[PDB]
This record gives C-alpha cells, structure tokens and sequence, in this order.
C-alpha cells in the first residue's frame, strides 16, 4: 500500500534486488522508479542518457564505465569513444539533487567538470577511476565552485598538467572533504594550500598524496589529521635523520584510526620502521611502488597481523611470501607485480612455490593475481586442492606459451583444477602453454564464471567454443593472441546476447564473420577497430585487427572514430 | 506511547501488521517492520516474490521481456 512500499523499497539497495522488484508488477514497477537513489551502468553505451533518464527521473548517484578492460593495455587506440559530456549534459538539466558519478575509463574534459560544478548544487562524490581529457583548469573548476563536495578521487586518471595551482581554488570556508585522493597527480599541489586544507576538513578520513609531496612534510600533515583511516604517502625517500624518522614515527603513531597504507614511492629502508605503530592494526597494504628488497618487506609484514589485502612487488620473493603465509592468518587477497618484466632472466627468486605456500597458509585467500615467470600443474592442482573457496585467479607467466617447467606439459591440468575445484571462481585470467583442453575444462566446470581473459593460448575455434557453450555466468570474455576466429563466434551468437561484451584483438575473427554477424544480430554493437582503413578494401576473408561485441538497447553509437565500423 | 503524530488490533503495539505502524504515526517501528520486509525480498526472483505475496502478474510478455532487458543491459 504505497507510503509502506515506498519504505520497504529504501531498505533495497542492491541493483539486482531493485530490478527484481520492478518486475513484479506495473505498480511495483512504477513505485521502484521514482525513488531509485543511483544507477549502476557498466558499459555506457549499452542505453542512452535519455532512456535512463527518462526511467529514473529521482536519481541522486550515477556510475559510468566507458572503454572496456584491456585500454589498460594500450589496445584500444585514442578517439575509440568513451565521452561522457552526453550523459552530463542529458543530467544537467535532468537531476538537480544529482550527488556523486563515479566514473571509470571514459574521456571527461575540463568542460565537463565545468558543468557538473555549475550544474549540481549538492554534489558530493566525484571519483575519476582512470580517466582522461582533462587538465588541473578542470579540478580548479572543481575545488571553486561545489560547495558541498566530499570526495575528490583520481585514482589512476591521465590528467594534463598545467599547473598544482587548482588545489588552492578550494575556498576558506571549505571543510567537508572525506577524501582526496591525488596520486596520480605530477603537478605539485601546493603544499600550504594543502596543509591549510587538511586542518579545516575535521572529516578527512582518506588522503592519498601526490609523490611530489615529500616525505619531510608528511609528518606536518599527519599531526593536522589525526583521525586519517587511508594514508597513501607522498614520496618516501630523504636523508638519513634521527629528526626526521622521529617526527615521522610519532605523527604516524598519533593517527590511532589508520588502517591503509600505500604509496611508498623511491621509499628508502631506514625509513618503513616508522610505520610499525600502524602494522598491527593494518587491514589494506600497498607496496607496489616499494623496490624495497625482501627482507625489508619481511620486517614490515611480521608486524602486520590483521592485514586482509597485500599488493607487492615480487621482491617480496618465496622466503617473503613464506613469512606472509604463517603471519597473517586473516589476508584474502593477494597481488605480486613484477618487477622487470621485459628481461625474461629472473632478477628475483619469485616462483609458483609462493602463492603455493600462501595457499596453504591463509584459510581466507579468496582473490589472487600473481606473475611469476615458471609453473606447473602441481602447484596449481595444489593450490586448488587448498583452496577451494577462492573466488578471482589471475596468473600471469611472463614467458608466453610457457609450458610446465618440470614436465615441459600444458597447463591445461593445472587450470582444470583451480576451475574444478574453485566452485565461485567469479574470475580468471589464464596463462602458459595451453591447448583447446583447458577450455574443455573451463566450459565444463567454471559455471559462475563472470569474467575470463586469455592470450596466447588455445588450438582452434574449439577452445572459444567451449567457453561459449558452458560458461552459464560468463559477462565478459576477452581474447588476445588466440587461434580463435569465425566458427565458434557464429555457431554462438546468441550467446553474446547474454554477456556485456566479448573483445577479441589479434585474433582470426574474418571481416566477413564480422559482417554476417551484425546482421543476424541487430540488438549487439559488432565493432570492427582497425587502423589499416576501410575493411571493404580488403578479400573480406581478412581478419580484422580488433572486433569490440556489445549488447545495447541503444542501437549503433554516434560518437564512432574514423577506425571503427558498425556492422 | 502517544507517537503517531496520529495523534498526538492492540497487537504489540502495546508491548513495545504494519498496516500501520504506518498509521498512526510510529516512525520507527515502520522501520522495524518495513527492513524485515524487504528481507522477504532481497536475492529472490520477481516470480518467487509474487508467489510470496499475493500479487498476481499483470504483465504481458512483450513488456515483461522488455523491461526484464532494460533491468539486464543497462542496469545490472
Ligand atoms: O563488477 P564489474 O562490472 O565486472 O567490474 C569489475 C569488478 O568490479 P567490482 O568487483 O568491484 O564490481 C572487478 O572486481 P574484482 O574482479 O577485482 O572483484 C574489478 O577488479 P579489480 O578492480 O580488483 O581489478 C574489475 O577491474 P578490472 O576490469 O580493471 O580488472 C572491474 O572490471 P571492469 O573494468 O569491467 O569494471
Ligand atoms: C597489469 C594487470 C594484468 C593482469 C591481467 C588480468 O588479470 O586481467 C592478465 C593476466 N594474465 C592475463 C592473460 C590475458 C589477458 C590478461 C591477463
């Protein structure tokens, strides 16, 4: 009876239980609209500004994702698309109490923020997670004119220097920050500005700081924030001095609430101790940027027992893992990057006997991604007889096609098992020498599989096809490098119809299949990116550079480069 | 006790369905009942959902599928 529905309708918050409800009925579809608080839009030219606009006219928070996954490795050339002022613009005028938009991997432009700056009045959350298109004139915009703001979150955006100046656009009477985040940031912010800013926001709870912020005045800003829970450094080296490690120690002492710690960039040795104060309450690590050898991390991470998130260098070595593994009895996640991957020639002693001892030892691991340069199938049936509650495996072997180093074997076994046995498998990235076997064993055993990514592996349309035809929760799937071409796409198109997109680059996929393909499917973009020119201008048997397969209630998009092509 | 604002069958009204806490204006025991409600709900299907009360379908599958491709593409 509606005032009541109303109210049952606010304790929903889940996409998946607010769509559940609007299929109900008529009523319940038209009561679940009008107060539907944020939209999740994973692929944002699957529906048009107007259409959701139209649908969800009381939205208070909006999130965008624009190019697909593997622009994170330079394949998806510039121009491609991803523009979000069409959804500022359709919002504009639309969404006055509009608060937070999150975006990921879109172009947003100093024009943009202009306008969501003069637009929005109550706007509270701007995160840009690895965005493009605009310049320090743009957070100027910002800082200026949106007087309610809480969160400035630029993790991994691209942003245009011109000048750290914008950040002393924030006026006076500015106070509400939550939390600021300007790493990726290479202009120096000023640093009186800043320290100005920290001590009149008394809510901060995340600062994460640009390397040009040096590691003498991080102390200063600590003592002005004591109540901080996130901490990303600045930069982390200086001279030697008591003075200076001790300043340090005791400001980081003083922030009793600390529970993440990152940057650490050039970070030296006889400086990390200061932080120890912090380890034994520490939940999230990130050591990424530390080419701190392995010993360091040692020390560093006996104290940390609480610690659930580790990302690290892979000077963390075997012996460092072991250490992790009897240590920290709660960590669920674990990320190892590689330090130099383009020698082939182990410059650390980082092999599979690592994640296999983390396996064993940490009862909660649930999310791995770990490169490595040499496996077998015994680690990983090893690690999958350990862990059978893991739910994201992503391991990355940094000589292609490389077999079993014991057995010289594919690793089709290997991955057999962690599927198999991993019956949340949510997530997987695949790696080595392996045959159309290992997708036999995928499409037969990942069933809640969302997200697969593969490269250099495979025998022919089979494998694909496999994957195609078992993988009942598959989402995304994205290929690179495979022997994979028009068979098993057309012998699945509908399949496509299920997924939010499949992305397939250097691969066999003919311009022809591509063709066929927009045609018995209307209702999937069929993308065709290629940088050579018209496709028509080639024996339509060619394989194309690059097909991006999307399912849209949209239609073919406007915004198409030069170098890509609807079918 | 005096609250509804209703104000200002007996049903534990007293010793503290919804229909109406509603009423009468108790706020925060429309919250009690509304959040476990919308437990009858979370993670259950639109089929499972109109079981479980007495809502009956009034849609007809060419908007039924429609919205349910809107929800999936788009929203989800
Ligand atoms: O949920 P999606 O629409 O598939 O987005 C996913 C997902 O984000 P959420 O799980 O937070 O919803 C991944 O989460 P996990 O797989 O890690 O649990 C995230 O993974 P990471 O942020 O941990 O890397 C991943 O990021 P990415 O694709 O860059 O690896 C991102 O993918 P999308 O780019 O498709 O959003
Ligand atoms: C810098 C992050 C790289 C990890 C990446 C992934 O886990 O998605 C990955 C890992 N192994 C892969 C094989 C094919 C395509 C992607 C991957």
């Amino acid at each position: 009876p509606e005032e009541v529905l109303e109210h049952v309708f606010s304790f929903i918050q889940l996409d998946k239980d607010r769509n559940s409800v609007s299929l109900v009925c008529k009523s319940w579809y038209e009561i679940e609209r009008w107060c539907r608080r944020k939209v999740f839009i994973g692929n944002c030219y699957a529906v048009s500004p107007a259409t959701v606009i139209r649908r969800f006219p009381k939205v208070r928070s909006v999130e965008l994702k624009g190019k697909p996954h593997f622009a994170d490795f330079n394949l998806v050339p510039d121009g491609w698309g991803g523009y979000v002022y069409p959804w500022i613009e359709a919002m504009s005028s639309s969404y006055t109490w509009l608060e937070e938009i999150r975006l990921k991997r879109m172009v947003v432009t100093d024009d943009c923020l202009e306008l969501i700056a003069k637009s929005f009045k109550n706007f509270k959350v701007l995160v840009l997670s690895s965005c493009e298109g605009f310049s320090t004139d743009g957070l100027a915009a910002i800082a200026a004119t949106c007087r309610n703001l809480k969160e400035l979150d630029l993790r991994e955006s691209d942003v245009d220097d011109v000048s750290g100046h914008w950040l002393s656009h924030f006026p006076d009477t500015y106070t509400s920050l939550v939390s600021l985040n300007i790493s990726c940031l290479a202009s120096e912010v000023s640093f009186s500005a800043l320290e100005r800013l920290v001590t009149r926001c008394p809510n901060l709870k995340s600062l994460k700081l640009n390397r040009a912020v040096p590691l003498e005045k991080l102390a200063t800003l600590l003592q002005r924030a004591p109540q901080l829970e996130e901490l990303g450094t600045g930069g982390y080296t200086a001279e030697v001095r008591p003075d200076v490690y001790s300043g340090l120690s005791v400001a980081l002492s003083g922030c009793k609430e600390l529970r993440c710690l990152s940057g650490f960039w050039d970070a030296v040795p006889a400086y990390l101790p200061a932080v120890y104060s912090v380890c034994s309450r520490l939940t999230t690590l990130n050591l990424s940027y530390a080419t701190v050898q392995s010993y360091d991390l040692v020390k560093l991470l006996c104290q940390c027992p609480k610690l659930q998130r580790l990302w690290v260098l892979d000077y963390i070595e075997d012996a460092g893992l072991e250490v992790l593994a009897s240590t920290c009895k709660d960590l669920r996640e674990l990320r190892v990057f590689p330090s130099e991957p383009f020698v082939m020639e182990p410059n650390v002693a980082l092999t599979e006997q690592g994640l296999v001892s983390v396996s064993m030892g940490c009862p909660k691991l649930e999310s791995v991604l770990y490169f490595c340069r040499q496996m077998t199938n015994a680690a990983l049936i090893t690690i999958a007889r350990n862990r059978p509650n893991m739910t994201r495996f992503r391991l990355c072997i940094i000589e292609p096609k490389a077999p079993d180093y014991l057995t010289l074997e594919p690793l089709d076994i290997g991955f057999g098992a962690i599927v198999e046995h991993c019956k949340d498998l949510r997530r997987l990235s695949l790696s080595g020498l392996l045959t159309d076997k290992v997708f036999e064993y995928i499409g037969t055993y990942a069933k809640k599989m969302e997200m697969l990514s593969v490269a250099f592996a495979g025998d022919s349309d089979l494998g694909m096809h496999h994957v195609l035809s078992g993988c009942d929760s598959l989402r995304k799937l994205e290929i690179r490098d495979c022997p994979f071409g028009d068979k098993a796409l057309l012998a699945n198109a509908s399949k496509l119809e299920t997924m939010r997109s499949l992305w397939m680059s250097s691969c066999s996929v003919s311009f022809g299949a591509c063709k066929l393909l927009g045609q018995k499917m209307p209702k999937l973009n069929v993308e065709v990116i290629d940088e050579r020119g018209a496709p028509d201008s080639r024996p339509e048997s060619c394989p194309v550079e690059r097909v991006f397969i999307y399912r849209t209630v949209a239609g073919p998009r406007f915004d198409m480069p030069g170098f890509v092509w609807n079918m | 006790a005096l609250e509804s604002q209703t104000i200002a069958i007996l049903a534990k009204v007293i010793e503290y369905l919804i229909l109406a806490a509603n009423y009468l204006n108790i706020k925060n025991l429309l919250d009690l009942t509304c959040q476990t409600v919308a437990d009858m709900i979370k993670g259950k299907t639109p089929e499972e959902i109109r079981t479980t009360f007495n809502i009956k379908n009034d849609f007809t599958p060419e908007e039924e599928e429609e919205v349910r491709r809107e929800n999936q593409w788009a929203f989800e």
